């Protein structure tokens, strides 16, 4: 069977402004097969309570989730997306970057 | 404007770990209006816009047999589908199916679609005649040939001509804020140095509805494809889309480069530069 | 609106 590896966007909803509250989104697609662990990090812990759409997929039958959180990013704090697949060795750790 | 319904489903095996999941999701055009998850607690359909939220009783009773049914006839099918692959009962696998319709400004039938997938690969498609069969295998001709039998395209037919349309317009209708709204990309430049002698341009498209948009970057009036970097399209969570556009350019040489928008939602495209 | 009628391949 083939099987395809997530492409992964780490980014916030809002252009981030240092103190105020924003949602911080780790957006998985083009995959399969379908399971797929993903966390949202601070400081390298994992973010509780994290929610995540239903799953759906698109033309090519390759899935796609958005997994999101409440968020206020400051100049310290470090955010991350973490994904798991069985595409990948090991989890693939992508950082946020408010530019991106 | 033109517009689209779809209906998602998949279930995927998990031998040892109970019943296959099942998880269904309905779209109008970017919108997502409706969900079932066979692992919720007591499931039902439940509506994800405010628009569907007026249908009745009725209307969530009968899609939620629905829903429950797919789910059923999904488990046999994953049954079936071990045995037309000579597939062992050990592994996971996957069961896709989409349906629904296209329809044009005046409300009229552009194209039906029902398909089926397995393991991620194509199955068996209705055909644009909304008549007759593509099966990828032999496998899919099994099927085939008892879909034939029971005149299942002429089912599908009548339901994506007649039902699946006037369904469509009555949510375009009642979802007429939102769903017959584009929401135009709000933009900007930003300038990230890479070293003394060039800079990243980036520029941004954020907080558009529907998804399609078109995002370019010129030098002297002259395209820029093969050194931009376009990422994806990508949720904001919202219901809007974002996506950015970036080129590498010398410095000092930022005026020579334009970012080019087009969108529905837009009184005219966008021609924007870098502002120090 | 869903499609009412059931489908096994």
């Amino acid at each position: 069977m083939i099987q395809r590896t997530p492409k992964i966007q780490v980014y916030s909803r809002h252009p981030a402004e240092n103190g105020k509250s924003n949602f911080l989104n780790c957006y998985v697609s083009g995959f399969h097969p379908s399971d797929i662990e993903v966390d949202l990090l601070k400081n390298g812990e994992r973010i509780e309570k994290v929610e995540h759409s239903d799953l759906s997929f698109s033309k090519d039958w390759s899935f796609y989730l958005l997994y999101y959180t409440e968020f206020t990013p400051t100049e310290k704090d470090e955010y991350a997306c973490r994904v798991n697949h069985v595409t990948l060795s090991q989890p693939k750790i992508v950082k946020w970057d408010r530019d991106m | 404007g033109s517009h689209s319904m779809r209906y998602f489903h998949t279930s995927v095996s998990r031998p040892g770990r109970g019943e296959p999941r099942f998880i269904t999701v309905g779209y109008v055009d970017d919108t997502l209006f409706v969900r079932f998850d066979s692992d919720a607690a007591s499931p039902r359909e439940e509506p994800r816009a405010p628009w569907i939220e007026q249908e009745g009783p009725e209307y969530w009773d009968r899609e939620t047999q629905i829903c429950k049914a797919k789910a059923q006839t999904d488990r046999e099918d994953l049954r079936t589908l071990l045995r037309y692959y000579n597939q062992s009962e050990a592994g996971s696998h996957t069961l896709q199916n989409m349906y629904g319709c296209d329809v044009g400004p005046d409300g009229r039938l552009l194209r039906g679609y029902h398909q089926h997938a397995y393991d991620g690969k194509d199955y068996i498609a209705l055909n644009e005649d909304l008549s007759s069969w593509t099966a990828a295998d032999t496998a899919a001709q099994i099927t085939q040939r008892k879909w034939e039998a029971a005149r299942v395209a002429e089912q599908l037919r009548a339901y994506l001509e007649g039902e699946c349309v006037e369904w469509l317009r009555r949510y375009l209708e009642n979802g007429k804020e939102t769903l017959q709204r584009a929401d135009p990309p709000k933009t900007h430049v930003t300038h990230h140095p890479i070293s003394d002698h060039e800079a990243t341009l980036r520029c941004w498209a954020l907080g558009f509805y529907p998804a399609e948009i078109t995002l370019t970057w010129q030098r002297d009036g002259e395209d820029q494809t093969q050194d931009t970097e376009l990422v994806e399209t990508r949720p904001a969570g919202d219901r809007t889309f974002q996506k950015w556009a970036a080129v590498v350019v010398p410095s000092g040489e930022e005026q020579r480069y334009t970012c080019h928008v087009q969108h529905e939602g837009l009184p005219k495209p966008l021609t924007l530069r870098w502002e120090p | 609106r869903r499609r009412w009628r059931r489908l096994t391949v």
